[PDB]
């Protein structure tokens, strides 16, 4: 199963 | 330890045609059961694997959201990045990220990972503590930054500490046949004279799974590191592994070298020698 | 940014054996920048029924790849795999050989 959380540097 | 889930993305720049390449891989050990590529007709996240295509279309339809929101949040990436370093419009520019739990013999947590890539060097790293950032250089402290303040790791721990495992477990579950066998490697040897008074020993393991092996030669039982040719470990396509490793001997002296071979699907290693 | 060359392997899923259906294997690994060419050759002539499984990278972020390609081996086909680089002045063409 995938994260749920978009990580933007 | 005995059992790993790990998700691979790379995301790559096109500037003069369109939207950037968004390719996401799941892994259980060295098994591939999910697959999104942004160049393919679907558009969605697609099986790889038997014992994952019995999941419900909610999880399909989940995983296909969570993964274009993936894209979408490396989309943003490359921006800011080509920006950080200065980089021109003109360039193609890659991004990976690697997360995913280790599981042991009993199948509790061993270890979380999260590692992040721009260009094929490491940018930012979560710590094994699972608190705290490595950050490679100073673009990447305005990141690790960013994501202290974003309380990141926090959430990160949630997930591969929690929900990561929790669905490994269920994976090595509903795949029993195929991800808690072990595939012994079948071994044979090959001749081939090379020069008037040389042949090569090329040792053989075909059909093996998990991909860890190690080959070594030995000329007269002392390990040869020197004189040999080793190929690195390829997938047969079947879901197994081939390796070889050959040396090259001075014809009439074949006997004197023995090759040894490895796996956890062996209990005493295997020595193999020239036998017609 | 990097920059590492792609080591080729091409390989037949089973031992080959002449008459008898098999899969011929082009693995590039260990190579960056992702974009890449790769086909399967018959007698020089390109093999268009090519599959290839999804783009991934290893510990060192190097990414590798297979092409694959049903076929048939023989004792005169010869089969080869050409994969053109950012790495290359020019394209590798590496003929299969069944002992490796």
């Amino acid at each position: 199963l995938l994260s749920x959380f978009g990580t933007p540097t | 330890g005995s059992h790993s889930m790990r998700y691979f993305f790379t995301s790559v720049s096109r500037p003069g045609r369109g939207e950037p390449r968004f390719i996401a891989v799941g892994y259980v050990d060295d098994t591939q059961f999910v697959r999104f590529d942004s160049d393919a007709a679907s558009q969605r996240m697609e099986p790889r694997a038997p014992w994952i295509e019995q999941e419900g279309p909610e999880y399909w339809d989940g995983e296909t959201r969570k993964v274009k929101a993936h894209s979408q949040t490396h989309r943003v990436d490359l921006g800011t990045l080509r920006g950080y370093y200065n980089q021109s419009e003109a360039g193609s520019h890659t991004v990976q990220r690697m997360y995913g739990c280790d599981v042991g013999s009993d199948w509790r947590f061993l270890r979380g990972y999260h590692q992040y890539a721009y260009d094929g060097k490491d940018y930012i790293a979560l710590k094994e503590d699972l608190r705290s950032w490595t950050a490679a250089d100073m673009a990447a402290q305005t990141t690790k930054h960013k994501w202290e303040a974003a309380h990141v790791a926090e959430q990160l721990r949630a997930y591969l500490e929690g929900t990561c495992v929790e669905w490994l477990r269920r994976y090595l579950e509903n795949g029993k046949e195929t991800l808690q066998r072990t595939d012994a490697p079948k071994t044979h040897m090959t001749h081939h004279a090379v020069s008037d008074h040389e042949a090569t020993l090329r040792c053989w393991a075909l059909s093996f799974y998990p991909a860890e092996i190690t080959l070594t030669w030995q000329r007269d039982g002392e390990d040869q590191t020197q004189d040999t040719e080793l190929v690195e470990t390829r997938p047969a396509g079947d879901g197994t592994f081939q390796k070889w490793a050959a040396v090259v001997v001075p014809s009439g002296q074949e006997q004197r070298y023995t090759c040894h071979v490895q796996h956890e699907g062996l209990p005493k290693p295997l020595t193999l020698r020239w036998e017609p | 940014m990097i920059q590492r060359t792609p080591k080729i392997q091409v390989y037949s899923r089973h031992p080959a054996e002449n008459g008898k259906s098999n899969f011929l294997n082009c693995y590039v690994s260990g190579f960056h920048p992702s974009d890449i060419e790769v086909d399967l050759l018959k007698n020089g002539e390109r093999i268009e029924k090519v599959e290839h499984s999804d783009l991934s990278f290893s510990k060192d972020w190097s990414f590798y790849l297979l092409y694959y390609t049903e076929f048939t081996p023989t004792e005169k086909d010869e089969y080869a795999c050409r994969v053109n680089h950012v790495t290359l002045s020019q394209p590798k063409i590496v003929k299969w050989d069944r002992d490796m």
